[PDB]
Parts: structure tokens; sequence; C-alpha cells
């Protein structure tokens, strides 16, 4: 079953940039890339091949979140300041969200779609969550 | 492909984790097997529960391949846990 993953995050905060991707590939590669840590002046690049057990794991949370049957139309755009990228492949469904960096409680609330931006949110947290504990404990190195 | 042993040891990917599991069942069923560096037993970041998997680092492959035989298939609070190299060595 094809299946792909790749999520994307960037922004100009008052102290520079700041990036975060990564990718899953259906052969099982992991590739991470973070420059979020603007204090200094290199960047984490990584890639690893992660077992057929961990793609498992990730359709599984995807799947379980229901973000697939979401669609980003009446989300906020991303702007000058953030951008996320969301794209997703499993088996004959594919999406392909972008918009802004996700706002407070409060934003979400009164946006148009607050269910499905709170649903990409979780998400999104989810997969950082085990992204970070892959590379973080794998190359003993912050994630960050 | 086979195991790639991590920076400074072995790392299993447990699955099917008793939502309800923390840390010390975790800890209950893998220390036999050997001394655990690690075990990130994440939490959903909605629910505060566990969100279903774990990675538990051991120090040596015998260690690692002890625990992957003894206790894939076994159970956690009723709920059978599939226990798995976390890395390959190569594609496909
Ligand atoms: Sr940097």
């Amino acid at each position: 079953e094809d299946f792909y993953l790749r999520y994307y995050v960037g922004h100009k905060g008052k102290f520079g940039h700041e990036f975060l991707e990564f990718e899953f590939r259906p052969d099982g590669k992991l590739r991470y890339a973070n420059n979020s840590n603007y204090k200094n002046d290199t960047m984490i690049r990584k890639e690893a091949f992660v077992h057929q057990s961990v793609m498992e794991e990730l359709k599984r949370i995807i799947i379980d979140s229901e973000i697939m049957q979401e669609d980003d139309l009446p989300w906020p755009p991303p702007d000058r300041v953030g951008r996320q990228e969301l794209e997703i492949v499993i088996g004959d469904e594919h999406i392909s969200f972008t918009t802004s960096k996700t706002g407070s409680l409060v934003d979400v609330n009164r946006s148009k779609d607050p269910e499905g931006l709170r649903c990409f949110y979780y998400l999104v947290q989810d997969l950082k969550c085990l992204v970070f504990s892959l590379i973080g404990l794998h190359f003993k190195i912050k994630p960050i | 492909p086979g195991p790639q042993r991590s920076v400074e040891g072995w790392i299993l990917f447990v699955t099917s984790i008793h939502e309800e599991a923390q840390e010390d069942e975790i800890q209950e069923k893998f220390c036999d097997y050997g001394e655990i560096k690690n075990i990130h037993l994440n939490l959903d970041r909605r629910t505060g529960f566990s969100k279903g998997y774990a990675l538990v680092e051991y120090e040596t492959h015998k260690q690692a391949l002890a625990a992957k035989e003894a206790l894939n298939g076994a159970e956690i609070m009723g709920q059978t846990i599939q226990v798995d190299w976390c890395f390959v060595k190569g594609p496909k």
C-alpha cells in the first residue's frame, strides 16, 4: 500500500528564520531537518530507515486522527510570517494542506473550521513527538 | 532489512500498548532482559494517555533480541503488544 508523509513548518520570528521538516518515504526512509535554534549557526540534518512497525504506527496515528477527511480550503492561508505544510499519501487517499503557523485556542476557536484546525494541531504534535523520539534516541542528539 | 544499532545502543519499537499503561508497566516487563538505557512512552498530545507505542533502548544487541523474542506477543493489561526493531539497515 502506497505511503508518504512530509511536514514542514517555517517562520520568520523576531529573532530570525526557523524551519523544521521531516519526511517518511514508502521504503521506510525517515529524513529530518531542523533549524529551529537561531542561537547557533548549525542545523540538524539526519536520515535513517525505520522498521515497518514504525511506518504502521504512523499510518495508525494518521488514520485515527481522521485528518485524511479534512480540507484546508477554509483554513487560514500561509502568510509572510509562518507556514505549515502537511502532505500524506495512504493507499488511494492523498491530502496536501498548507496553512499559517497555528495560533491560539482563541484563534482556532474563531476560525472557519475549529474542529479541523484542532485535528491538524494535535496530529502534527503527535507526529513531532514520534519524530523527535526517533531522531533523538537513535542519534543521541537533542532534536530541537 | 536487518537491525540497525543506534549511536550507543539498540532500540526496539513497541506497539499496541494499552492506553492506560505507564512507564511502570514497560519497566516491569522489559527490565528482566537487560539494563534499559531509555524508555520513551509518549503521551497522546490531546488526551494525556499513552499514545500506544514506545521506544525501549538496551545497551547490547543480545539484550534487545532477548526482550524481542520474549515480549513480542505478550500482554500488558490484557492487550497484546508487538515488539520489533526500531531501525533497519536498508530500504524497502
Ligand atoms: Sr541554527
